[PDB]
């Protein structure tokens, strides 16, 4: 039982070793693209408030 | 503008010349294509009749008879031609293949797609769809080795990697030379159809499944000649 | 002589030597084609009198293509001598790849394959005319345009796809005139890129392009022979 | 002119001469008006030479 | 865009652009159809007949002719409607949908009829 | 798998030292554009004065 | 053929008869595709393309419209980079490698910087 | 041939005396050049046609 | 139905309302031929348009 058991774990494990590279790979590409995307949306928000100034002007 | 008006006469003429050829050449294969259908014919009829008689002398439990217990994935094998100037012969098979799509869905069963011929895969490369597999350069005058490649990955596909529990083949038949319509069929799993009121070497049950798959390729290969006689 | 009007008009627009003052009067006259056909007497009759010409086209101003010149048909005579030795550089055969790339696109239209050369042209003439488009009233000082330009033909905007190289553009531009205006700057004062500048432009595209958001029935049956299950 | 096109492909120089031809409504006056426009910093120089 | 609008002016482009392009489709419409262009090119000129067939409206001055009561559609509903055909919104509707609308709530009432 | 593990939590704690100076730099650029845009309407108000 | 001698004759009007057909050509593939074309007339609208853009040539007095300097092409390197263009043994390079060089040296060195 | 050279992609599907007029068409058109400053007596003419 | 022919001369099937279409406008056009010098009079026309 134990020689299976061992052979489960093995298993498994080395799913998710693989699931774990590739979990480590995709969250650091997805916080860097959620980085990315709130600098544009604030150069953005910045753009706004400079042709908002530009016509209060 | 009588210039422009001179060379556009020039082009249309040409292009003229170009289809009438082409219309004169695609009436010839459409003869050459419904002949091979004709010679292919018999040899379906006759493994057919076998079929039958092993099938009534089997217990019936291949896989490609048992439906799956929850199907979930089902494949589709869409078949279209390799070149264009066909009409709506490419247009009007994946139009059956996003309808079957649809009924697939409201069954539950997300498509998995197998395509024959460039126009399609391009068709379904433009949606982003993907494409498990997909053979091209043969659908104007296709061979039996394509059809049982065909066969064997569908088949492959069934028994298994994720698999899938069902597939459909969508071509357009040949009924007429003036009506192609295009269809949708269930290659597998194959239901069993009772008619009504034999030595076997080794036993009946082996030669069973050795000649399924080998069903499955000759049917594979007749639509893909209904197909090519279709395009034409 | 309707020719001789409008040469007698038109050659009076010169360049005068040092002995004359060094004045000039450059000559921007405008032609009203009828029916797109450059072709016509008085069209051609100009045409022949100037140094250069910019066809505005109906098709490329509804494309899309503003303002809408016909990159094939229009040239300039003075050409590189006409421009800084920035723009000089960096567009220097600029029309002619815009030109090809238009013969490659009518000519590609239908091909249902295409070689990799092919396709990256077709790639990198689309980002440039996309690049060349300019909304009015919204005038690019020469240094402004060199780097546009050098975003195109240098390749920085192949990896941009094509609907956003309008943005990436302006976005940049305003990101150097923002952040690097040391760049503008030398290009206006010393009119070339230098090394130097060239790096530093390459540097700033290379790390803004990280920060910039791209907006990217029948049944087939055995049949059995007996009457029931 | 201060237009990346016609300063990129088909560039205007001091003295030269430039038509611009095209049909109805496709830009001719806008890109001469936008030349006029765009000569306003070289104006404020206060340096004939510019 | 000074005057009309962002949004006007952005939608009065694009369906010229659709237009063009259908224009400049035309001579292989002409010979081989439809069916031999491009996917998108297929797409942008499916559009491009349900856009000029929407452009048009049933007038009043067209009731002396053709019974049916003329129709006004508000700028407002015209650039939401053109903007939405753009973008594809109305693609899986018939083209005879299209002819001599006048509206988008009329344009649904002729498509449920159709 | 403990170095998977591993490699995740260095993934997060990169990620988030890389957003936190991306937040940075995208807070310089805002600024900066933002004074541009200010001189601009500056430039502007003068021109019609 | 009596002047300018028989191999200078027979490339040259192999080079027109190539160009010919590929302006009888250019009106289906404009329509019909380039792949609707038989393969030798393919072939030839391949060979036709490069034989164009071979015909440019980077003028010493156009160095304003292009900015790199002129070339000089002697007749007999002209007469053997056509022939070979007739025959094909640069069929494999890339059409923009032939735009505006002058001559088969810098014919290769471009193709290698492309 | 001259109706018959639109087929010349596509012999393979003419018919064996379609394909015969095609290539007697193909050598016909050869057999009628004729190069500059060459006339060719009558008798010589006849043996070329023949 | 002028214009649902010419599309029928090329569609492989039509459907039931297109068939019915065809069918109807096949007989209108029948119906509004007219032999030469045989003018009908309104009541006729319209019993024939009915
Ligand atoms: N680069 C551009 N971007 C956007 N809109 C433009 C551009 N250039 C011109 N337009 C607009 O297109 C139309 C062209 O007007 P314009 O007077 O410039 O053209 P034109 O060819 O001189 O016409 P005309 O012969 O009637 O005087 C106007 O709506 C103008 O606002
Ligand atoms: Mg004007």
């Amino acid at each position: 039982a134990e020689r299976e058991a061992m052979l489960a774990k093995t298993a498994a494990d080395n799913r998710k070793s693989a699931e774990q590279v590739a979990a480590a790979q995709a969250d650091y590409e997805k916080e860097m693209a959620e980085a990315r995307a709130q600098a544009s949306a604030l150069r953005d928000e910045a753009r706004a408030a400079g042709r908002s100034v530009v016509d209060e002007k | 503008t009588l210039r422009e008006l001179r060379g556009r006469i020039r082009s249309a003429g040409s292009i003229k010349k170009i289809t009438k050829a082409q219309e004169l050449i695609a009436t010839s294969r459409i003869a050459k294509a419904q002949a091979r259908v004709e010679a292919a014919r018999p040899y379906a009829a006759e493994i057919t009749n076998m079929l039958t008689e092993l099938a009534g002398a089997s217990a019936l439990d291949h896989p490609l008879l048992v439906e799956r217990k929850q199907p979930k994935r089902a494949g589709v094998l869409v078949v279209s031609s390799d070149r264009g100037l066909c009409g709506a012969y490419n247009a009007n098979v994946l139009r059956r293949a996003e309808e079957l799509f649809s009924l697939l869905r409201d069954e539950g069963k997300d498509p998995v797609l197998y395509v024959v011929g460039r126009k399609a895969l391009g068709y379904f490369s433009f949606r982003q769809r993907t494409v498990v597999e997909s053979w091209t350069g043969f659908s104007e005058r296709p061979t039996y080795e394509n059809a049982r490649e065909i066969a064997d990955t569908l088949v492959n596909a069934f028994m298994a990697i994720l698999g899938v529990d069902e597939l459909h083949i969508v071509f357009t038949e040949f009924r007429s030379m003036l009506s192609q319509t295009a269809v949708a069929r269930r290659a597998a799993p194959m239901e069993v159809e009772y008619v009504g009121e034999y030595s076997f070497e080794p036993d009946p049950e082996t030669l069973f499944d050795a000649l399924l798959p080998r069903y499955i390729a000759t049917r594979v290969y007749a639509a893909l000649l209904e197909a090519a006689a279709s395009e034409s | 002589d309707v020719f001789y009007l409008h040469s007698r008009l038109l050659e009076r627009c010169a360049k005068l030597s040092d002995e004359l003052g060094g004045g000039s009067m450059t000559g921007l006259p405008i032609i009203e084609t009828k029916a797109n056909d450059i072709s016509a007497f008085i069209p051609t009759n100009v045409i022949s009198i100037t140094d250069g010409q910019c066809f505005l086209e109906s098709d490329l101003f509804n494309q899309g293509v503003r303002p809408a010149i016909n990159v094939g048909v229009s040239v300039s005579r003075v050409g590189g001598a006409a421009q800084i030795k920035a723009m000089k550089e960096v567009a220097g055969s600029l029309r002619l790849d815009l030109s090809q790339y238009r013969e490659l696109e009518a000519f590609a239209a239908f091909a249902s394959d295409l070689d990799a050369a092919s396709k990256a042209q077709l790639d990198r003439g689309a980002r440039l005319v996309e690049l060349l488009k300019q909304p009015q009233y919204s005038p690019l000082a020469v240094e402004e345009q060199v780097v546009a330009i050098f975003l195109g033909t240098q390749g920085h905007l192949d990896s941009v796809p094509v609907e956003d190289v309008q943005r990436f553009e302006s976005e940049l531009l305003e990101h150097v005139k923002a952040s690097h205006s040391d760049i503008f700057d030398g290009i206006r004062e010393t009119k070339k890129l230098s090394e130097e500048a060239e790096e530093k432009l390459v540097s700033v595209i290379n790390e803004f392009k990280k920060g910039f958001q791209a907006s990217d029935l029948e049944k087939e049956s055995v049949k059995v022979r007996k009457p029931a299950p | 002119t201060g237009i990346k096109a016609i300063d990129a492909m088909t560039p205007i120089g001091r003295g030269q001469r430039q038509l611009i031809i095209g049909d109805r409504k496709t830009g001719k006056t806008a890109v001469c008006v936008d030349t006029i426009l765009n000569q306003r910093e070289a104006w404020l120089t206060g340096d004939p030479k510019q | 865009p000074a005057i009309v609008g962002d949004e006007h002016y952005r939608v009065a482009q694009e369906v010229i652009r659709i237009l063009q392009r259908y224009k400049d489709l035309q001579d292989i419409i002409a010979i081989l159809g439809i069916d031999e262009l491009s996917e998108e090119d297929k797409q942008l000129v499916n559009r491009a007949r349900r856009i000029e067939r929407f452009l048009s409206q049933n007038m009043m001055a067209a009731e002396q002719f053709t019974g049916q009561p003329g129709s006004t559609v508000p700028l407002k509903e015209t650039i939401e409607a053109f903007d939405k055909l753009t973008k594809g919104e109305f693609d899986h509707l018939p083209e005879q949908a299209f002819f001599l609308i006048g509206g988008l709530d009329d344009l649904a009432k002729k498509a449920e009829s159709l | 798998l403990a170095d998977a593990d591993a490699m995740h939590a260095k993934a997060l704690a990169d990620a988030k030292a890389e957003s936190e100076k991306v937040t940075e730099e995208a807070k310089q650029d805002s600024e900066r554009i933002a004074a541009q845009l200010s001189e601009q309407a500056g430039s502007e108000a003068e021109r019609i004065k």
